């Protein structure tokens, strides 16, 4: 019944905080930096580990400063949260492309609008 | 895609956990307790990032193990169908495309495949170019993929990804 | 029916796979990928020289590829276009080229026509610095280079955009032909501009965007994979040292383990030796390994100068910045991971070729067919009484009786041994009441430990001592290991052959079986029961297929040389199943061959069986004609083929001087009287059979005079060693 292809996701997690990829980079490196500090502990599961393997080759950027750009400059459009985190992970190219991987983007928005959007996120790209 | 969440849960601690370390104990045990672990309801609870307090343990009548319950934030992944994310391509095979999705992976048969993408079994490495040679999309390809269908296993999840979209490749 | 009723025989048909035959214009070209790509690290047919081996590999890819023939045919059938018997390893190495030789021109062909179209529509594109379309031809002229056909390829894929619809710095060529070169020809860009001149016509306003544009130029150029390739990979001293964790987690067990203060271990370490490269990929892959050159701090310091501006006045010393950087930013990527890439590539490569290479000399080694024969050779064969004890210790200890034949004749048991703490003559009286009513011909006496031996040596005794041999005489047990007869019992020939039997009589089947036939043991099982023997600690962390195939070419060319029994394979269970590792005829040919002689009964009547019956086909019933034995024509149970036997029987009726009446049942004067003892070698002559075959025969009879004259003196020559009865060392 649930679908992200129609913004459709259970409360419990509809009133949950989508998480950027370079976000969560940040968070799982303060983790591990805790986490392997602290003499006399235990070390990380291998979850933690390939969690941040995987995120890791997927940060498009890394200060948490970005992060906050790309969600303000979000936040401040009319955009769903959970479009926040798919259209700032992807960095789609063009607006076609975002539109044709996300399907409520179809009239959502002007393609110059979400156009510039994306160029936005791709200025935002280190 | 990962999430994060105030979590509750409560602990039985035993008598001889009281006196000075007691807090830092049910800390130590709700580390311990909700780490590393996946939920039929809220799906892959990566850890737990803070506390939101320690409730007053109630002493259980009759057995001497008191009751915490405690409130923490966790992070946590619960992907959902429709969702398209980034991956990387673990193992290809004649009978279908294995990718890993954070703390998941995905699978995608020649099906989902298309038709152009031929299987490349005779190279070394196993890869679906196409007829020409010019998209070479092989393992460990940071390839991406839509989840069209959820599924969990005993407290972890098994999605399915697909190839059916356009613009689902190399960036 | 496409490998039982094919035209092509079973072994080349699957040995040419990606290579489906050859053709005149690619025997040439396989024979030299093959001879070149054959000897790289290690020297490798050498024997032959390298225009005797490519000579050879291109006459056996071309027999191979135009008779049907196969590795064993093509050295001992090809002998002439082969090394004459420099190895057993000429024809798989052949093979082996030829298949690469194959793979790597249906590549190169489809990339060439990939880097093609894409030529033409960057062409296209351009007139309706910029795409070219010249790089295509490039790649798939190189079709030996495959790592460095492959890394530019692909980094040029990407270089032109690779788009579907249907000035900074050097140029990447100056910079590959000087850095190649050890001295840097061409600058950068010599120019009154600095890095802000060129930031201001990205929109980043950032200096750092042309050294990611030259990072990817670097990076995805041939000129900087052939530049960095066989420099590191041929030279690279791995520094192996352990971890923090490492020096305790191994133990020194593995390669970082075993020397904790031992490096400079050069490439020959990890790829000749295979032990120390198994060590490094094993311990790296839990704790760590230690791999590293150290070579490059110099390896990148001459590569600096070269692409950079010799001088500094902000024209000459803005171009050398932006040169260092960009040679900085493309070095950490491009030559750091492919030198990464080649190096582990290389000691992977390198531990799978040294277990390769001692699972195949184990596999040789102990495949050869090495029975203990009656006198070293009443009734054929010799009574093999397998004794497969369980423990000594008053328990029932299996004997098994079986013939020369491939067959169990009877067993006994033996509970009373020396269970009874003081029982000195219950285990000479058990020994006595079960070799007094057996007549054996060899005792086949397992161990375990100090009293397996014990009790093996009593019964020694208590048989030598008493004629319990044979009844009226002392037979001496030869005593070999519990090694095949402890496998072989528990397999499904020993439980299809005896079912009620415990293991104690399955074990002295197995042992009875493998001390007599060695070769029916091992052709009569699947190859599954070749693999359960180890044969290295280094081939577990090589690829299996590799060890697989090894196993099974000496099998087929142990199989080949031994020759093959016809009537064998038809009624005893012990000798079927061994048309499976014959020349020409593998799984499915010799399994057709089975079925269709069991179900009509067809016997092996000669070596035209095959061919008379509509059997086999022509192709491998030609590259079969070495293989085939039967028990009775005169030369059927021989190497000779169909078209040898008339020059055998030439030669066996000159070698005689008797009369030519069209010789080849009748003449048993000079048939049968050479086949039982050399009658006259002086009377046959090389330079005359070789003169009678290059006009009548078309093909040189002197590598083949040897071989007929052989086979028409001894048939069924088998190939395997003599009986090893294992003591000192090899008994514990």
């Amino acid at each position: 019944e649930e679908d992200a292809s129609q913004l459709i996701f259970p409360k419990e997690f509809e009133t949950a905080e989508t998480l950027l990829n370079s976000e969560v980079h940040m968070l799982l490196e303060h983790r591990k930096q805790q986490n392997e500090s602290a003499e006399d502990e235990q070390e990380l599961s291998e979850v933690f580990m390939k969690t941040l393997n995987y995120t890791a080759r997927f940060s498009r950027f890394k200060n948490r400063e970005t992060i906050a750009s790309v969600r303000s400059l979000l936040l401040q459009k009319k955009l769903h949260k959970f479009e926040l985190a798919c259209l700032a992970n992807l960095c789609p190219e063009t607006a076609e492309e975002s539109k044709a991987l996300i399907p409520s983007l179809e009239g959502r928005f002007e393609d110059e609008e979400l156009q510039q959007i994306l160029d936005d996120i791709q200025t935002k790209r280190s | 895609m990962f999430y994060h969440i105030s979590l509750e849960h409560e602990i039985l601690l035993h008598p001889r956990y009281f006196g000075p370390n007691l807090l830092n104990t049910v800390k130590q045990k709700l580390f311990t307790e909700v780490e590393g672990t996946c939920t039929g309801k809220y799906g892959f609870v990566i850890a737990v990032t803070t506390i939101d307090n320690i409730g007053a343990g109630v002493i259980q009548p009759g057995r001497g193990f008191v009751l915490y319950p405690v409130k923490y934030k966790a992070i946590v992944f619960r992907p959902f169908k429709g969702e398209v994310v980034d991956a990387v391509v673990t193992q290809v095979n004649k009978v279908g495309l294995f990718t890993e999705i954070g703390p998941m992976s995905c699978f995608i048969s020649r099906h989902s495949i298309p038709s152009e993408m031929e299987f490349d079994p005779n190279s070394n490495p196993p890869c679906y170019k196409t007829m020409d040679e010019d998209i070479v999309i092989q393992q460990d390809d940071e390839i991406r993929l839509k989840i069209v269908g959820t599924r969990v296993d005993k407290n972890d999840i098994f999605a399915i990804g697909s190839l059916m979209d356009d613009y689902l490749g190399l960036v | 029916n496409e490998i039982r009723a094919t035209d092509l025989p079973e072994r080349f048909q699957l040995r040419s796979i990606p290579v489906k035959g050859a053709e005149d214009d690619e025997l040439e070209e396989e024979a030299d990928w093959i001879y070149r790509n054959a000897f790289a690290t290690p020297t490798i047919s050498l024997s032959r020289k390298g225009p005797s081996t490519i000579q050879k590999i291109k006459e056996a890819l071309g027999f191979m590829r135009n008779q049907h023939f196969e590795v064993p045919f093509i050295a001992f059938y090809r002998k002439e276009y082969v090394e004459p018997e420099l190895h057993i390893n000429d024809l798989w190495r052949v093979w082996q080229w030829d298949e690469k030789w194959t793979q790597l021109r249906i590549r190169k062909e489809n990339l060439t026509r990939l880097f093609e179209k894409m030529q033409a529509y960057q062409y296209e594109q351009i007139s309706a610095i910029r795409a070219l379309d010249t790089t295509d031809m490039e790649r798939l002229k190189d079709v030996q280079s495959m790592d460095e056909l492959k890394d530019v390829y692909n980094h040029f894929l990407l270089y032109y955009g690779r788009d579907i619809p249907k000035k900074f710095g050097l140029t990447p060529e100056q910079f590959g032909e000087n850095l190649r070169d050890s001295y840097q020809r061409h600058e950068t860009e010599q120019f009154p501009a600095e890095p802000l001149e060129l930031a201001k016509d990205t929109p980043e306003a950032v200096l750092e965007g042309a050294r990611y544009m030259v990072a990817l130029q670097i990076a995805r150029e041939p000129l900087v994979r052939q530049v960095l390739r066989q420099t590191f990979q041929e030279r690279a001293k791995l520094n192996i040292t352990p971890t923090k964790k490492g020096r305790k987690d191994v133990d020194e067990a593995h390669y970082a383990y075993s020397f904790k203060y031992l490096k400079n271990k050069p490439v020959k370490e990890l790829r000749d030796d295979q032990f120390l490269k198994i060590c490094l990929a094993e311990d790296e892959g839990l704790l760590t390994t230690d791999i590293s050159i150290d070579l490059k701090g110099t390896y990148f310091e001459e590569i600096k100068q070269f692409y950079y501006r010799d001088e500094f006045s902000h024209q000459v010393q803005e171009w050398n910045r932006q040169r260092t950087m960009a040679i900085e930013r493309a070095l950490q990527q491009f030559l750091y991971v492919q030198m990464a890439k080649e190096l582990k590539n290389k000691l992977l490569a390198e531990a799978k070729e040294y277990v390769i290479k001692a699972c195949s000399r184990k596999l040789y080694n102990w495949l050869r067919v090495a029975p203990y024969r009656p006198d070293q050779q009443q009734g054929k064969g010799i009574r093999v009484l397998g004794i497969a004890f369980s423990s000594a210790r008053d328990h029932p200890v299996f004997c098994a009786l079986v013939n020369g034949e491939g067959e169990v004749t009877d067993f006994l048991r033996l509970p009373h041994f020396t269970e009874e703490r003081e029982k000195k003559a219950q285990d000479i009286e058990t020994l006595k009441k079960f070799l007094l009513n057996k007549k054996p011909h060899v005792v086949t006496v397992a161990g375990e430990n100090r009293d397996a031996q014990m009790l093996i040596e009593d019964v020694k005794r208590i048989v030598h001592e008493l004629d319990q041999g044979q009844q009226l005489s002392s037979i001496g047990v030869e005593l070999v290991d519990n090694e095949l007869a402890i496998l072989y019992m528990n397999s499904k020939k020993s439980e299809a052959e005896f079912r009620d039997y415990p293991p104690v009589l399955r074990q002295a089947v197995s042992l009875a079986r493998r001390i007599q036939d060695p070769l029916i043991e091992f052709a009569q099982v699947c190859s599954e029961d070749i693999l359960c023997l180890k044969f290295h600690p280094l081939q577990e962390h090589v690829v299996k297929e590799e060890l697989l195939n090894a196993l099974y070419c000496e099998f087929i060319n142990r199989v080949n040389e031994v020759g093959v029994d016809v009537n064998r394979a038809i009624a005893h269970p012990y000798s079927q199943a061994l048309i499976q590792y014959v020349c020409g005829l593998g799984p499915r040919k010799g399994t057709h061959l089975l079925k269709i002689l069991k179900q009509n009964n067809t016997r092996l009547e000669s070596r035209t069986q095959l061919v008379t019956m509509c059997h086999m086909g022509p192709k491998v019933f030609m590259n079969c004609a070495g293989f085939l034995k039967i028990d009775t024509e005169v030369l059927d149970g021989s190497r000779v083929h169909p078209e040898t036997y008339e020059w055998a029987r030439k030669m066996a009726v000159d070698a005689l001087e008797y009369d030519e009446s069209a010789e080849d049942a009748n003449p048993a004067g000079a048939l049968e009287e050479i086949l039982e003892n050399p009658e006259r070698l002086k009377d046959l002559d090389l330079d005359a059979f070789a003169e009678e075959l290059e006009r009548q025969g078309y093909g040189d009879k002197h590598i083949t005079l040897y071989d007929i004259r052989a086979e028409l003196s001894c048939r069924y020559k088998d190939l395997r060693t003599a009986y090893r009865s294992p003591n000192t060392e090899e008994i514990f």
